[PDB]
């Protein structure tokens, strides 16, 4: 039983046979947020599109900005591209992000119609044939089918095995960006420059002297 | 848990009891437990089999061309470093090279990895049906037509320890030249020639204290 | 700019009111040595006022015609020209503490009714319990709308004494 | 069954043997479902006639030297004039989508009314190539297969304009001439790092 905190009294809510389940079980949840198991059913699905939006957000900062920094590419920094790409977009932000919402909020509804009712998609004539291929599979936040072209989960002996790498970069992937935040209004720059500033002299560029984070000292 | 009789990379040391001999090269080397789970081991059996045959290739590819140089044999690209190989011109460009390189790689290796999945699967030439290689292959070890001159019907066993350690050993070279180059910058044979002058005062420690 | 209103940093009886605050600090200043405890406590009193006046320009308040600060309630006039974080902003922050005063102190009394005696429960609090609640008192919002959700928010008619009627 | 397409492989279950152009193509078990199964093979059937049309057309404007397919519809916002094989043709934009929409509905009114008639023959088939049934089955497999290679071809026609901006034909000779120089590969749009 691996814990986030070795001798911890485990929540007895994330001990039973379908808490330990899920993916990345490691007895946290100090909050009891998770005490309700239909609430849990629906914070698991919130924690994997968190974790899904996360990476891809986050890999479409850090890579294209390593290669920028590397000469590749040359992409401004995350928190400057929005301005630069508008400029020479075809369409303004409002019908960019209007466009965005109908149809986000297409597959939104009918992803969210499946939590309520597993399978539900897949109602006949409903979609122009496809409604069979939207049923998705036994487990909630695992669709499949056409969302999985190399049929990477029909290996049983590797299934368990590629959920929880999901979750754990995932995971990582949320505080990353969290981090991107932090570190835009600590420092005012980017974050392979924070990376390269703090390589350069790791004990005396940190948080610690950014004069912001701890203000007491 | 490790059989007794079988060669170790440490003399005296327990290893782990899944290496148990039958991969070639089995000194019983998994201090982090990676090859653990038979699953991922026989991934990490053919990724080193890859890798390794890659690296003989470009190890091979980088000593030959700069000591040929270095004798005095001349040809156009003679007297490029391995790493300013990219800017040579050549009869086309690196682009349209590239393009073609991965649509080649692509049929050879999706050919590889249906073997890998079903081995025995892929034994078959697709346009002329009748050729075909021997139905005993294994995954990683093709032979047949790849096998032209029947060495692996020799001792496979030994055969196969042969092949990993110069694999290993090419490995090693590589990641050499990579580093040599960054801390360096002269290719590697130059490199030697500088320890062979004078081998005293000219360890890695000499030279990187120098440069710090 | 809103509703007659202009920025305090532009308001002349703005400025006006910081001049006579201070000038009745220096008066008072006069009769007291430089160095001594009374000129450095005023001094410190105007340093403070300065800030004050300062503070209040850069945040961007409106200004009547009596050069005070007049807040904007609004969420729409506010959130149009950025006064959010005078009413609507600070409108949020109650509601959170506030919530989670009232969602802990009513998870105390559901956990002590089961108790043998609860009365006794709520004259010598459980400290324990009540220290264990109140950590866990972060995440209310969360925990009070899955039970408005589940339906265990509200008790059922049925067990409620009323009146005759 | 026609063939494999992977080598190796194994044929999906629910592909019958007897269905025209059947490979054993289904990664994504899209027509799994029979329903869904009978609805796809109409369509891919319709999309291959279109294509091999599309493409047949789309070719034999700039052979003849009347532009490329890209081209063909700028008299409508630049304020010109239709033209077929050179020919002035009166109608103008508006009289066009009036006429191609009463057209194109009554005609695909009545094809969705048969209820999924892929090989209707009999006023379609005039000289009955596919009058007998035992030849039917050869006849059907190439008009499948000529249609995926023209459903492709297209592909490639709006891929390749969009990359370099010319037209299929200019690029075929272009590629002819400098193999090496004109490719996908140094359109500087494919390959990124380049
Ligand atoms: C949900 C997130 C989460 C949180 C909040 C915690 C929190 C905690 N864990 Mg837990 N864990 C968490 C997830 C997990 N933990 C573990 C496994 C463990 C173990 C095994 C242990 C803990 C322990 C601890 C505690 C350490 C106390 C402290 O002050 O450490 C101080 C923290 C540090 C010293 C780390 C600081 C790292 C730094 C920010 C990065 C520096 C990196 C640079 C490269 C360094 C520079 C180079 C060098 C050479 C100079 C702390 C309460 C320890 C404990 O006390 O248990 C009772 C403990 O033994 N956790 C796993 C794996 C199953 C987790 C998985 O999600
Ligand atoms: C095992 C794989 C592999 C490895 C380890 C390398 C390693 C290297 N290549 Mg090489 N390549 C490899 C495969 C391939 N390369 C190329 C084509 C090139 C080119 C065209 C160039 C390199 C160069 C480089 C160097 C990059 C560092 C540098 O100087 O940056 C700084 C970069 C420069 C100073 C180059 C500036 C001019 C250049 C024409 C700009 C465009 C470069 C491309 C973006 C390179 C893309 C390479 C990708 C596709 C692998 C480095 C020694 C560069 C080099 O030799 O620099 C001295 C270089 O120019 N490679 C192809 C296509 C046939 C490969 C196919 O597998
Ligand atoms: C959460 C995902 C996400 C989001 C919201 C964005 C958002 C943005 N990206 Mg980023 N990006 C992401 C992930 C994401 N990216 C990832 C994972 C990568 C790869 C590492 C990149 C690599 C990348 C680059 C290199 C660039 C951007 C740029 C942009 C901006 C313009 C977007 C645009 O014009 O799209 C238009 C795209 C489409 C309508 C569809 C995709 C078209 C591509 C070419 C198809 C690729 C197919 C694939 C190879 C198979 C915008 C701020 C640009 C920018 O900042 O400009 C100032 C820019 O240069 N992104
Ligand atoms: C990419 C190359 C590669 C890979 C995939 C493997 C894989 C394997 N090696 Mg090999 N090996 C390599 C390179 C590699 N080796 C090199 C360069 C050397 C020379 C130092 C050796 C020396 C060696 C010995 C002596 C033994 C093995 C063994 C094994 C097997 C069990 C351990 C395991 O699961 O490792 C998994 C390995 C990886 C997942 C690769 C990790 C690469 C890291 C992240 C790079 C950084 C390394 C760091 C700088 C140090 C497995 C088939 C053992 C065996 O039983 O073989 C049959 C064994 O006895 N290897
Ligand atoms: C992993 C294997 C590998 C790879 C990727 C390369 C790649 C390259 N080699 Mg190298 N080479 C290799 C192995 C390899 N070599 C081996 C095993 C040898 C024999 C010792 C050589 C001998 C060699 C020579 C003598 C030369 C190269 C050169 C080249 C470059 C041009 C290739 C060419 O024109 O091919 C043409 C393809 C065919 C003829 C087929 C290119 C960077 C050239 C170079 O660096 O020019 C500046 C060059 O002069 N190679
Ligand atoms: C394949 C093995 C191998 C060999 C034969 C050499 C040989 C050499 N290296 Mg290189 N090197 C290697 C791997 C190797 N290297 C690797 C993997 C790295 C990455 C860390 C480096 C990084 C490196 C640097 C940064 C430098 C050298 C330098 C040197 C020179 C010796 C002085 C020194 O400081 O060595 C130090 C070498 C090491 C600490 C490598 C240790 C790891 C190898 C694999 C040990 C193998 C031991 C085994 C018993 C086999 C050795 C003999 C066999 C090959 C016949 C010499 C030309 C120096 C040079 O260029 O001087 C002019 C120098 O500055 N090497
Ligand atoms: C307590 C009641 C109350 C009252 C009397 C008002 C009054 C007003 N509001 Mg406010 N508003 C309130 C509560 C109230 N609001 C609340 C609770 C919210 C949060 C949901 C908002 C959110 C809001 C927005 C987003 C906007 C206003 C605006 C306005 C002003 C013009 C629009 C109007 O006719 O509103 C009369 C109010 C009602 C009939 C009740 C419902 C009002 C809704 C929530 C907003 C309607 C906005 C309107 C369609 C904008 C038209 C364009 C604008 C440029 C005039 C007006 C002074 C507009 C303004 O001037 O912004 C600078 C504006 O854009 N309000
Ligand atoms: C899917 C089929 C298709 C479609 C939608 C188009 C569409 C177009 N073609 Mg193309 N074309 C096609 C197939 C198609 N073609 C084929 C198969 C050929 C080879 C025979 C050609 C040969 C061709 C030429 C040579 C030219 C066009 C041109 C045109 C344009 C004007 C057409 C016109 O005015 O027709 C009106 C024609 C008629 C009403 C007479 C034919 C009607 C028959 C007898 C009955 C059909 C039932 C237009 C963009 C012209 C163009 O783009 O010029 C710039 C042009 O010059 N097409
Ligand atoms: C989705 C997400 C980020 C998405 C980012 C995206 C799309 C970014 C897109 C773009 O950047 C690009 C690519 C390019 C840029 O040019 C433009 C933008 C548009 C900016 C982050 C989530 C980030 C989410 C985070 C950080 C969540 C953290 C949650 C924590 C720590 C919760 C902890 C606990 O709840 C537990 C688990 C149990 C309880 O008992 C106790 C407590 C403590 C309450
Ligand atoms: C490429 C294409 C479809 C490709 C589909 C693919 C690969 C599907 C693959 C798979 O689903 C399978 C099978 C099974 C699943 O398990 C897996 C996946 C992988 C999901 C259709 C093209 C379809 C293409 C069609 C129908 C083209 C029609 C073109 C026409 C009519 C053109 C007309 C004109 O060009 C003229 C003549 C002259 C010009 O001036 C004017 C215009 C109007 C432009």
């Amino acid at each position: 039983r691996q814990s986030w905190l070795p001798g911890s009294q485990i929540p007895a809510h994330l001990d039973t046979p379908a808490a330990q389940a899920l993916a990345g079980n490691f007895g946290f949840d100090p909050l009891g947020l998770g005490k309700d198991p239909v609430a849990l059913r629906w914070y698991q699905q919130a924690e994997l599109i968190h974790c899904r939006t996360a990476m891809a957000g986050v890999a479409g900062i850090l890579i294209p900005g390593l290669l920028t920094k590397a000469g590749a590419l040359n992409v401004p920094e995350w928190y400057d591209a929005g301005k630069v790409a508008i400029e020479n977009s075809f369409a303004p932000w409002g019908s960019l992000l209007a466009v965005q919402l109908f149809l986000c909020g297409f597959v939104e509804a009918k992803r969210w119609q499946d939590i309520r009712k597993p399978g539900s998609q897949g109602e006949p004539g409903s979609f122009l044939g496809f409604e069979a291929s939207l049923k998705g599979t036994s487990e909630l936040g695992y669709p499949g089918g056409p969302f999985d072209p190399l049929g990477l989960s029909k290996e049983a002996d590797k299934w368990a095995d590629w959920k929880l790498k999901e979750v754990k970069n995932g995971r990582l992937a949320m505080l990353a960006f969290l981090g991107f935040v932090a570190q835009k209004y600590a420092t005012g720059a980017g974050p392979v420059d924070n990376l390269a500033a703090h390589l350069k002299d790791p004990w005396h560029v940190n948080y610690a002297t950014n004069g912001v984070s701890l203000p007491f000292l | 848990k490790r059989d007794a009789a079988l060669p170790s990379w440490m003399p005296g040391a327990d290893l782990p009891g899944y290496l148990n001999g039958t991969l070639p090269g089995d000194f019983g080397f998994d201090p982090l437990y990676l090859g653990q789970d038979p699953v991922k081991l026989k991934w990490y059996a053919q990724a080193e089999l890859m890798n390794a045959r890659f690296a003989m290739l470009a190890v091979a590819g980088i000593l030959v061309p700069e000591l040929l140089s270095n004798i005095g044999f001349s040809w156009p690209g003679a007297g490029v470093a391995w790493y300013d190989a990219g800017k040579f011109e050549y009869f086309a460009p690196a682009s349209s090279l590239f393009g073609v390189q991965m649509l080649l790689f692509a049929w050879v290796e999706i050919r590889r990895y249906q073997d890998f999945v079903k081995p025995g699967s892929a034994n078959q030439d697709p346009i002329f049906t009748n050729n075909k290689l021997p139905d005993g292959n294994e995954p990683g070890y093709p032979g047949g037509i790849f096998d032209p001159f029947g060495w692996s019907k020799g001792d496979i066993k030994s055969l196969k320890l042969k092949e990993i350690k110069n694999g290993r050993l090419a490995m090693l070279a590589f990641a050499g030249f990579i580093g040599q180059a960054y801390t360096t910058g002269t290719t590697p044979l130059k490199n030697l020639s500088t320890h062979l002058a004078d081998p005293w005062s000219t360890t890695v420690w000499q030279n990187d204290l120098a440069r710090l | 700019d809103i509703a007659g209103l202009t920025p305090c940093s532009e308001s002349k009886a703005y400025a006006k009111l910081e001049k006579k605050e201070l000038k009745t600090l220096e008066k008072r200043l006069k009769q007291y040595e430089a160095d001594s405890a009374p000129a450095v406590a005023l001094k410190a009193t105007m340093e403070r006022t300065k800030a004050r006046f300062a503070n209040y320009a850069k945040a961007g308040l409106l200004c009547g015609n009596d050069g005070l600060p007049h807040l904007i309630a609004d969420p729409g006039l506010a959130l149009k020209y950025g006064h959010a974080g005078e009413v609507f902003i600070p409108t949020f922050g109650f509601l959170y503490v506030a919530g989670y005063i009232g969602y802990v102190g009513r998870q105390y009394l559901i956990a002590v009714k089961g108790e043998a005696k609860p009365t006794d429960k709520e004259i010598i609090i459980d400290v324990p319990l009540a220290t264990k609640l109140a950590w866990q008192g972060a995440g209310w919002p969360l925990a009070a709308v899955q039970e408005l959700q589940r339906g265990t928010l509200l008790e059922k008619e049925e067990n409620i004494t009323v009146s005759p009627r | 069954k026609a063939g494999n397409w992977l080598p190796g492989s194994d044929a999906p279950a629910w592909l019958p043997d007897d269905l025209p152009g059947n490979y054993g193509f289904d990664p994504l078990s899209l027509g799994k479902e029979p329903a869904s199964l009978k609805r796809f093979t109409e369509s891919e059937v319709i999309h291959g006639r279109w294509a091999m049309l599309g493409v047949a057309g789309s070719l034999a404007v700039e052979l003849l030297g009347y532009g490329n397919w890209y081209d063909a519809p700028l008299w409508a916002v630049n304020g010109g004039k239709a033209t077929w094989f050179g020919i002035e043709v009166p109608f103008d934009l508006n009289a066009l989508l009036a006429f191609e929409f009463v057209a194109m509905a009554a005609a695909e009114g009545q094809r969705g009314d048969a209820g999924g008639v892929v090989y209707p023959g009999g006023a379609f088939d005039p000289l009955g190539f596919a009058k007998d049934s035992s030849k039917s089955g050869e006849l059907k497999l190439k008009e499948i297969k000529n249609g995926r290679l023209a459903m492709v071809a297209f592909l490639g026609f709006v891929a390749q304009h969009a990359a370099t901006g010319k037209g299929p034909i200019a690029a075929l000779g272009e590629h002819l001439a400098n193999p090496w120089g004109a490719n996908f590969a140094t359109n500087g749009i494919s390959v990124p790092f380049f």
